[PDB]
């Protein structure tokens, strides 16, 4: 067969088993009892903001008493007015709480006042994936497996814990000190068993059955991890198109064009990744991630070296210090306003 | 031809 090598990967695939048991555990108790009000907004200097989105934007701050810096991510209640908008967000605070693992950014506090919410994170100098890559326009295939290979492994590790995260793209994933990744804005991250039904993502990478309006699972983030790798390794996505509804049609269509310069098991893997066929989409197999793990692209992948961050990575970020923000854009800055009235306080309850 | 800037996610298409 391919392997003489298979006595050693069994082994390592009741290793992940035992892992991901333990790993359970840990986040149903935090799960079950979620921490709030663990700090409030005097407790910070508001130095400068890293990025906008939905709703707010994340600034960098500065923790009074001890000079740690870290992210906040403020979000105006009011305009959180959807009714998605209102559960995605205590989506977000709920997994962030419970979860723990190296490529995924730690939640430090919570808390809300009468016209916002916030979330206080670790802060990763190192800036956006996204940001590095318009730079550079692609990166190589070894660079850009070292990033996927810790996607797949944090996917492993949420789909265990029945999570979906449903927003994956170089916007969402920032680069450590270290060169390794962290992913953060679980904005759209849901606990699911089964299926789930909100139309939501970013239209490059949603998968099929999202467009279609069919009841989808875990496997859209399979088939965005393709997204994210043919990017990566392309330096624009595969379903590309100046309107959102044209990039639709190109998505269902079952038809993706690749570059001359990707390898033969580049493009083999991405072709089961950007599989329409739920029946065939690897991830989504009888022998789940270990497809994908298993896969020719990633032979020289020693998954284990990556969790344990001993592989030496292939791009280290420049930094000046603690609280340099030089890898990250300028945004517009917008005082902070907190209202003398509770801001719908009834929808944000158990923030 | 297609978007080369930062992508908004949306919550409900
Ligand atoms: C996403 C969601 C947001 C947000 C900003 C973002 C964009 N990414 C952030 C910016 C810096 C790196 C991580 O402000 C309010 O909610």
């Amino acid at each position: 067969g391919h392997m003489g090598a298979a006595a050693k990967k069994g082994s390592e695939q009741e290793s992940v088993k035992e892992f991901l048991a333990k790993a359970k555990e840990e986040f149903l108790k935090k799960w079950e009892s979620p921490s709030q009000n663990t700090a409030q907004l005097d407790h910070f200097d508001r130095i400068k903001t890293l990025g906008t989105g939905s709703f707010g934007r994340v600034m960098l701050v500065k923790h009074k008493e001890t000079g740690n810096h870290y992210a906040m991510k403020i979000l105006d209640k009011q305009k959180v007015v959807k009714l998605k908008q209102i559960e995605h967000t205590l989506n977000e605070k709920r997994i962030l709480q419970a979860v723990n693992f190296p490529f995924l950014v730690k939640l430090e506090f919570s808390f809300k006042d009468n016209s916002n919410l916030y979330m206080v994170m670790e802060y990763v100098p190192g800036g956006e994936m996204f940001s590095h890559l318009r730079r550079i326009g692609r990166f190589s295939e070894p660079h850009a497996r070292f990033y996927a290979a810790q996607i797949v492994l944090t996917f492993e590790y949420l789909h265990s814990l029945d999570l979906i995260y449903r927003d994956l793209k170089p916007e969402n994933l920032l680069i450590d000190q270290q060169g390794y990744i962290q992913v953060t804005d679980f904005g759209f991250a849901k606990r699911v068993k089964g299926r789930t039904w909100t139309l939501c993502g970013t239209p490059e990478y949603l998968a099929p059955e999202i467009i279609l309006s069919k009841g989808y699972n875990k496997a859209v983030d399979w088939w965005a991890l393709g997204v994210l790798i043919y990017e990566m390794a392309a330096g624009y996505p595969p379903f590309f198109a100046d309107q959102p509804i044209q990039i639709y049609e190109k998505i269902v269509s079952g038809k993706v064009r690749f570059p001359s310069h990707f390898s033969s098991d580049l493009k083999d893997l991405l072709r089961n990744l950007l599989q329409v066929d739920l029946t065939k989409r690897f991830g989504n197999l009888k022998n789940g991630v270990n497809d994908i793990k298993n896969h020719k692209w990633f032979a020289t992948t020693d998954w284990i070296a990556i969790y344990q961050r001993k592989v030496e990575a292939p791009f280290i970020p420049k930094f000046k210090g603690p609280g340099d923000t030089s890898n990250f854009d300028d945004y517009e800055e917008e005082e902070i306003r907190v209202s003398i009235n509770e801001k719908c306080g009834k929808e944000f309850t158990e923030f | 031809a297609g978007r080369t800037g930062r992508r908004q996610a949306i919550h409900d298409i």
